[PDB]
RNA sequence: GGGUAGGUGGUAAGAACCUCAGAUCCGGAGAUUUCCGAAUGGAGCAAUCCGGUAGUUGGAAACAGCUAUCAUUAAUUGAUGAAUAAAUAGUCAAUUAAAGCAAUACGUGGUGAAGUGAAACAUCUCAGUAGCCACAGGAAAAGAAAACGAAUGUGAUUCCGUGUGUAGUGGCGAGCGAAAGCGGAACAGGCCAAACUUAUCAUUAGAUAGGGGUUGUAGGGCUUGCAAUGUGGACUUGAAAACGAUAGAAGAAGCUGUUGGAAAGCAGCGCGCAAAAGGGUGAUAGCCCCGUAUUUGAAAUUGUUUUCAUACCUAGCGAGAUCCCUGAGUAGCUCGGAAAACGUUAUUUUGAGUGAAUCUGCCCAGACCAUUGGGUAAGCCUAAAUACUAAUUAGUGACCGAUAGCGAAACAGUACCGUGAGGGAAAGGUGAAAAGAACCCAGAGAUGGGAGUGAAAUAGAUUCUGAAACCAUAUGCCUACAACG
RNA sequence: UUGUGGUAGACGAGCGUUGUAUUGGAGUUGAAGUCAAAGCGUGAGCAUUGGUGGAUCCAAUACAAGUGAGAAUGCCGGCA
RNA sequence: AAAUCCAGGUACGGGUGAAGACACCCGUUAGGCGCAACGGGACGGAAAGACCCCGUGAAGCUUUACUGUAGCUUAAUAUUG
């Protein structure tokens, strides 16, 4: 599914309000961008993660 | 009409579908005027005046 | 929803946030939890009332009461004549199982209560199953014969041990009293009267 | 135990037959009836059927048999007493054999 | 174990047996449990087909019997091992769990309309309802203040009444509608991270396993003393006792006469009651029977509570130092949405982006600032009151009484309809007892008329009572020159 | 004394069905049901007798309603 | 068997009438009841008119009617040196 692999945070369903307040259901998708990290002997394994998690990995020295 | 819930009296008058025994806080208008006859205890009567106030 | 592999993600980070929140190290604390909660008390600085609360707890435990029942009994005794500091003591000590424990046919007050609930207990103008009836100073409590048919008997001995505010003859199973317990027979475990004022604030 | 058993003398206390003494030959507990010899004589109109070795003859005319009677209408008959009378029974247990035994309540006669 | 003298399940008679060395029957505990079905050795058109492996018995072998085992995924462990040295991917083996179903009912979460109303309609309502899906549990959810809110105030959550159809919110239209406070049901608060310290990891630890700690009238750690050996739990194992649940035992009291087929009705004279609830017995029985009130009883399984011991947690008040720790892609902010009564806004939440501080700190008191005051976010667990009844036991009905009551009183989700999903009926009563009509006559027979049983046969299996419409027969009157609601 | 035609409609007074609560009463010497007849009422309605029928029913005062059928190309069953 | 059927014992002429009568008014004619025929009438039967109108009805279709939207395209921003 279109979801992160580190966390379980997925899409967010909501309303598409326009002028005249017409209601149409829409979906916000998370920015799943590929990322490589070093775990278990630094073994890089591409993992589709959200940019938010990408920032977290970068600050946590993990992303190297 | 009984104030102290005697047990010997309650053991009897239970196989008699006709007669019945009740406490002062249990009798109502209908039970009173269905009686056509009633035997009232003296201390029940003293409590009666107290309840009326 | 796939091969979540908690090892894969947990080790993937080794600290992170989700990792540490879940950190399997998660012990049991399954004895820490119970006991400390159990029941506490002490007195503080800002409210004073701390003493009242602790004393209330002690008194309720001495007789095995729920706070709601206590509020009911205080409401009952509150209205009458005046400085009723002699009435509520009799009210708190008029419990049937309380009388059964001071009567001496049970090892402990709650055990006596269990007996009462199990239908051991015979009264005068009535009988008894509920362990909460308020008894009158001069009332009899003839013990059953079935209980004696189960000789554990060890009890009868306690009966004589007694406390002066209870007059019960051993083996013969009978009891009544007069001169309701004075404060001497209500020992210093709980002997104060500002718990009364605590309930006056909390209960109208 | 049971009020009526197979064998003891019994009489009828209600119906067309009054004071009919007899011996119970069989008891159906489920429908609560009792076959007593000499009482409730019914006469089935015996037809003729021939489909078996015994049915080849099956000689049956006006055979009179026994009709079942409700156990409520039955009452035990006393024998030990010099003056026999109809009464009700108890279920005393004598410690001599520790076995339940029927005893009448208007006398002291066993069974 | 209880309990007896009958039993071999119903339409069901007969034949043949069993049973007093204690049968059938009731209760507790076990044994066996074909095939399909989550189905799981492989397949497949369900109740079928085709096997592998390791044993063991016959055969001279193929083979055939008799056993056990053989699915997938996830976790742990071990062995083996690519591109490519090492190492992984991968492969194999062992152990432990998961699959599914149902209670036409309750819970949580995700998703989520339309008919309709607004007398049209798009904002709005309907409605976060129906439906779809995921996960449970015996309840679930929630939960211990970065809170309410305006005070010399209350002090987890949940549920009920009121506050009130109030403040408010609404093409300010249709409509929607709290949060405080007050009265009640129940009541319980707990535990980690970090400091500091111990031991070990090529100790590059930034990791593992322990001691220490759990906060707001700030708490804890650092150093230094006094008082403590207790009280209490949401608590483990045992032992004992009590109250029950799953079969049961005992359990009082009536005769006579009359109508009647039959008495229990009616009448006379009695009797018992902690039993006058009910059912049956040829009509309407307190005393005919079974029962009921009441007193009792468990070998075995199981529930609740209590007692004792036993593990495991749990403890106060000071002094000094002025040092350290208190949860970060977090709280805020911007851009689009939403939750709350609110149609987006102080508070809560988040898809994208950015991004702080560290008790003289941070958040809140409906924009915002200052003063005052309240509270300690970014970690976890939490009984009780609360929601519901497919099922087990007891019971009740100014509830229904075969067109009613569940669709289904009978063998009803059946017959039947449709490829299928699906749709879906009608139908009860002889008599106290079959004593269910032997026999005679007519007829080919069914059947009918007698006979017989029965109180009744015009109660006869067409089987309680038998209405009208409808069809025939007949006593009496009228009617074939007569225009007719 | 003045009145009494009447649809929509307003108001008032009553009848009838079933059950419940209190009183009393009838019933295998025959209740309900059901059919017939030459009765009584201002109206809904109410009796008497006889046949059939085989076990419940009636009167008074109150109470509660699935309480009143001629029509809906009404539903079901039967019969023209 | 079938649709049909308010109960019928169901004439004609002129007139009348909700405006075209088996049934009303005034006259005329006609014994009771069938059978075989043919269709004049019973505004005959079957189908709650499809034409027309009405309803602040439904549905399908169309467009520079309104309000939106899938898709396509452009820019900012993150991945992004
Ligand atoms: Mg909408
Ligand atoms: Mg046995
Ligand atoms: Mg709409
Ligand atoms: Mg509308
Ligand atoms: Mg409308
Ligand atoms: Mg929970
Ligand atoms: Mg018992
Ligand atoms: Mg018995
Ligand atoms: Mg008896
Ligand atoms: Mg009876
Ligand atoms: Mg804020
Ligand atoms: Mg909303
Ligand atoms: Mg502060
Ligand atoms: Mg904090
Ligand atoms: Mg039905
Ligand atoms: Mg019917
Ligand atoms: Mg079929
Ligand atoms: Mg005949
Ligand atoms: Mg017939
Ligand atoms: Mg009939
Ligand atoms: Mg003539
Ligand atoms: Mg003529
Ligand atoms: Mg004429
Ligand atoms: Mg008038
Ligand atoms: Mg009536
Ligand atoms: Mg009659
Ligand atoms: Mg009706
Ligand atoms: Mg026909
Ligand atoms: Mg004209
Ligand atoms: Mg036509
Ligand atoms: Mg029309
Ligand atoms: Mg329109
Ligand atoms: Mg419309
Ligand atoms: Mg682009």
């Amino acid at each position: 599914a279109k979801k992160d692999q580190l966390t379980l945070r997925g899409p967010l369903y909501g309303n598409n309000r326009s002028h005249s307040k017409t209601i149409t259901r829409r979906k916000w998708n998370v920015n799943l961008q590929p990322c490589k990290v070093k775990t278990a002997d630094g073994k890089t394994t591409r993992i589709l993660v959200s940019t938010r998690t990408l920032r977290t990995l970068k600050k946590h020295n993990r992303l190297s | 009409v009984v104030n102290t819930l005697n047990t010997n009296l309650e053991q009897s008058t239970s196989n008699i579908k006709n007669v019945q025994v009740k406490h002062l806080d249990k009798v109502s208008v209908r039970d009173l005027m269905l009686a056509n006859a009633l035997l009232v205890e003296k201390e029940v009567l003293k409590a009666l005046e107290g309840k009326f106030k | 929803k796939y091969t979540g592999s908690i090892f894969k993600r947990s080790r993937r980070l080794g600290f992170s946030l989700l990792e540490n929140n879940k950190e399997f190290s998660k012990g049991k604390k399954r004895k820490t939890i119970p006991g400390q909660h159990g029941n506490r008390f002490r007195s503080s600085t800002m409210s004073g009332y701390a003493q009242q609360l602790q004393e209330k707890q002690r008194m309720q435990y001495m007789y095995g009461i729920t706070d709601k029942q206590f509020r009911r009994l205080f409401r009952l005794v509150l209205k009458q004549r005046g400085n009723l500091a002699v009435n509520l003591f009799r009210v708190l000590e008029s419990r049937l199982d309380n009388i059964v424990y001071r009567m001496g046919f049970a090892p402990t007050r709650r055990s006596a209560r269990q007996l009462v609930n199990h239908g051991h207990v015979l009264l005068n103008d009535r009988t008894v199953d509920t362990p909460s009836i308020i008894l009158n100073p001069g009332d009899k409590v003839r013990l059953k014969a079935k209980t004696i048919k189960i000789p554990i008997v060890k009890a009868a001995s306690e009966s004589g041990v007694v406390s002066p505010f209870v007059e019960t003859n051993n083996k013969t199973f009978e009891g009544t009293y007069v001169r309701f317990p004075e404060r001497s027979e209500l020992p210093a475990g709980i002997n104060e009267s500002y718990v009364v004022e605590w309930y006056k604030r909390l209960v109208k | 135990m049971q009020r009526i058993k197979k064998g003891d003398k019994v009489v009828v206390i209600t119906g067309k037959n009054k004071g009919g003494s007899g011996i119970v030959l069989k008891i159906m507990p489920a429908r609560q009836q009792a076959i007593v010899e000499g009482l409730n004589k019914v006469t089935r109109h015996k037809k003729k059927d021939q489909t078996t070795k015994r049915a080849a003859k099956q000689s049956t005319g006006k055979v009179q048999q026994e009709a079942p009677i409700f156990l409520s209408k039955l009452a035990l008959f006393d024998q030990k007493a010099k003056q026999q009378t109809i009464g009700k029974i108890k279920y005393v247990m004598d410690p001599k054999t520790n076995k339940k035994t029927r005893v009448f309540k208007k006398s002291n006669n066993t069974l």
